[PDB]
């Protein structure tokens, strides 16, 4: 017997949209997956990212979270 | 260059939250794989440099993260399409817990600027045709499986500041 | 003398678009929102309602967190 | 009807993240604003039964969560602008930590439908729309202040399943 399952499900969207101008959004995002991967979900990441360029030096970058339909935490676990 | 996670640390993670994490799979086993497609060298649009060093960047972050990462340049959206289809058709996803799809180029509100776009003659791949060629009917391997877009595509309508005077 | 301020900052949207047909999305996050205001930021509790609807009885929900600009967690601390 | 925090978990939750949690203001002096609109009778589009029910829960769940709650009902875009307008320039968002915004009316891919809708003569406030007149210039006082959007915009566009067999 057929079963329903969600068309659209566990996708997570950051995305930078600031002028070219390495790109300042993309190193930013290595750091803080270098830093908080072991001890942060994908999500808590992007937001520490954002925490990051709270403060709009040069061109201002704010890289929103979109279209989540993440049901659960994603750890990256490093290491394993 | 990841700061490892500690064998403590993730009996500590999968303590604090009991079915709420997504499953790993087998390190020795698992075929993880990550996708980025990088415009750099453009039709009618100005040339991004510093690509090379956000290639090199995050394809080194995305294999120590334990990713096998293919790289793509200057592609049009017919060409962007194909070879996202083609990824979702992977037979490595069936092995595999999660994916990265990395996406550096010029932008429009709608979505992310191919090689040949212009103003007069549009090159789009909308944000949509991602997630449609990444869903569960299209890409059934990546069920339940966490799926991480990374799109830097930049634009002139970009936010955006507001001054003030304290 | 003037400062910049990021235009769109600590935002944060939850959507569900499911035809009608209380609501289910409604009651759903009510009782996710007493549940868990508590103990969980804003974020985390729609992640937890996502998690609810995982399995589609009936007409299947999957509310999206949209245009995510919080730099921070937002906790209620209700009773506080 | 809500699980109280204790002092004790407020202090636990502090001490997790040091300055990555918004501030909460003084609970004998601040003045926390929501507001709900709800779309139930409509010109060209069938009642929402349950709407009823669900102004009473939305309503006594934000007031419990500390919140002075204003409810309209079924406003035109043209209605809904001019009301978000005025919500975004009162003064007790200077005094307040944080606002709630709570939409339930039907919607459309770009937004959700006021009282007039219909396919032929469109009434919709469109998503963008709100977060510019709650945004840094058009409301500075709830600058640095997290802003949570709640939108129940019903389609018959919305996602959505696919079968499959075991």
């Amino acid at each position: 017997a057929i079963k329903k399952a969600h068309i659209e499900k566990d996708f997570i969207a950051f995305c930078s949209s600031t002028p070219d101008n390495g790109s300042v959004f993309i190193g930013r995002l290595i750091e803080h997956m270098q830093e908080y991967a072991c001890s942060c979900d994908v999500e808590e990441i992007f937001r520490k990212v954002r925490f990051s360029f709270e403060q709009p030096d040069g061109r201002a970058q704010m890289p929103t979270t979109e279209r989540v339909t993440l049901t659960r935490c994603f750890y990256l676990f490093p290491g394993h | 260059n990841v700061k490892l996670c500690s064998l403590e640390e993730a009996q500590r993670i999968w303590k604090q939250k009991s079915a709420e994490i997504y499953p790993i799979m087998d390190k020795s086993s698992r075929t993880r794989l990550a996708l980025i497609i990088c415009n750099e060298e453009f039709d009618s649009i100005p040339r991004r440099t510093g690509a090379e060093v956000d290639i090199t960047g995050m394809t080194m972050l995305l294999q120590n993260l334990g990713y096998s990462v293919d790289v793509k340049k200057n592609l049009t959206a017919s060409d962007m399409t194909t070879e996202l289809e083609a990824f979702a058709h992977r037979p490595e996803h069936k092995t595999s817990d999660s994916t990265f799809l990395v996406f550096m180029s010029h932008g429009i509100r709608e979505g992310i600027c191919g090689k040949k776009h212009s103003e007069q003659v549009p090159d789009i791949l909308q944000l949509n045709a991602i997630f449609n060629m990444l869903n569960t009917k299209n890409c059934p391997s990546l069920k339940d499986k966490p799926k991480v877009i990374i799109i830097q595509a930049a634009r002139g309508d970009s936010p955006g500041v507001v001054w003030f005077k304290d």
